């Protein structure tokens, strides 16, 4: 019922972050599969967030599956494009936010993570009258 | 139950100028899919009715491009940037918001007598 | 394209009732609505009545609330319309039409046909 | 690219070969997970594998049931709302009963018994109705 809550966070402190400034979907894709494709492939059984995104990749397989047989039926051709936006837009927010999370984590080493996560709430508080100029990056 | 409006009743054309008609619902017609059910339809004399624009702001399938309209909420219009010989006729408005369906007044159009 | 064709209007006796004919073809009956639609000479179109592809659910104006029917027949795809209790008011040609932008506005209109009502012959 | 159940040693066809009636209901599932495993499933440990993605399919889950009110709502049109709730509903949610079912029952009785029980039910099927002893092999404790 808690998305994350076993990585020492909550659904609260992923508010601060604001949905636009977000990666795209691709890009993650991406990221993940070039990077950890050896890490996806092995035998050993750790780090729970392998099989998340392993969740979370076949949960994106299905969904574009969907997409695709509503592409090919459905006889409206308006409601067709009404799914096929919904379906891109709102539906991946929740997909991508997952990906970025345990990509971050799967990337560089959790206590960075949440450095990251509890300091980027910062950003966003300050007025831009004397915010600094620039935003805190995940670095490494 | 909806009460439809149309306005000007009569409008005639030098052909070759643009036009503009203006068709007026009560009550607000967007839905919660950001879309708005409203229609345009042509009709001849001896002929069957004929589609203009559909989903508000979309062109009909076959359409020419002399016929373009927006607008959203209550208001919208109808805009002809070039009058041809062939567009005399009647036109008319609709309204596909709640059920039953309802219908306008009507428009018909001709060429300013000398 | 499709095409649709009607039949069965003519002159019909007052007092009686009649019932009018609209078969279709070249597209697929059972995923699609069905819509009738009215002109009497003088005035414009009139929204009458509409049945959806079940033909559990129908609805129907104030004006003929009550003494119209419409049904459908998917085995043979052809439309029904049945009235009753005609009046001097009801003389005008029927046109069944189709609707397939998002379940809004007619698309395909039939040819259509009169109905007339009158004493002299 | 991806074997789900090769993380614990199974494969794909061993629960295709494995029929739709025999998987129960999806209220039977969540229910199960909801009565049998609440206190730990919401709390933090390590290792448990199988926590971790009946976690993950029960927001899925949530996520489409949430897809399927949001269509009933709007979507003026009125067929093809059956169509939609159909292949939502029963088509693509044999994957989560077949997930919930294999992870929620090597919860219970762990990989020893399962496997076994799986490659079983596949030799008894694989044969043809007429020479099938009298009923399928039941898994028991």
């Amino acid at each position: 019922i808690d998305p994350y809550k076993e990585f020492g966070a909550s659904v609260e402190l992923l508010s601060f972050l604001p949905s636009d400034f977000f990666p795209s979907i691709r890009d993650l894709l991406d990221t993940a599969s070039a990077l950890y494709r050896e890490a996806l492939e092995s035998p050993e059984h750790c780090s729970p967030h392998h099989t998340a995104l392993r969740q979370a990749i076949l949960c994106w397989g299905e969904l574009m599956n969907l997409a695709t047989w509503v592409g090919s039926n459905l006889e409206d051709p308006a409601s067709r494009e009404l799914v096929v936006s919904y379906v891109n837009v709102n539906m991946g927010l929740k997909i991508r936010q997952l990906l970025w999370f345990h990509i971050s984590c799967l990337t560089f080493g959790r206590e960075t993570v949440l450095e990251y996560l509890v300091s980027f709430g910062v950003w966003i508080r300050t007025p831009p009258a004397y915010r600094p100029p620039n935003a805190p990056i995940l670095s490494t | 139950d909806i009460v439809m409006t149309q306005s000007p009743l009569s409008l005639a054309v030098t052909p070759g100028e643009p036009a503009s008609i203006s068709c007026r619902s009560s009550q607000t017609l967007l839905h919660n899919n950001g879309y708005n059910y409203f229609s345009w339809y042509l009709q001849k004399p001896g002929q069957a009715p004929q589609l203009l624009i559909y989903l508000g702001s979309n062109r009909a399938p076959g359409v020419s491009d002399r016929f373009s309209g927006s607008g959203s909420g209550t208001s919208f219009t109808l805009e002809i940037s070039r009058v041809e010989a062939e567009d005399v006729g009647v036109y008319y408005c609709m309204q596909g918001r709640h059920t039953p369906w309802t219908f306008g007044q009507g428009t018909k159009v001709e060429i300013k007598r000398t | 394209q499709v095409q649709l064709v009607e039949s069965g209007g003519g002159v019909v006796q007052p007092g009686r009732s009649l019932r009018l004919s609209c078969a279709a073809s070249g597209f697929n009956f059972n995923k699609f609505g069905m819509h009738w639609v009215r002109q009497v000479p003088g005035k414009g179109l009139e929204w009458l009545t509409y049945i959806w592809y079940d033909g559990s659910n129908a609805d129907y104006v104030d004006s003929v609330k009550g003494r119209f029917t419409i049904s459908r027949d998917n085995s043979i795809n052809t439309l029904y319309l049945q009235m009753n209790s005609l009046r001097a008011d009801d003389t005008a040609v029927y046109f069944c039409a189709r609707g397939f932008y998002d379940s809004s506005s007619l698309e395909s209109w039939g040819q259509g046909a009169l109905v007339i009502v009158s004493s002299a012959s």
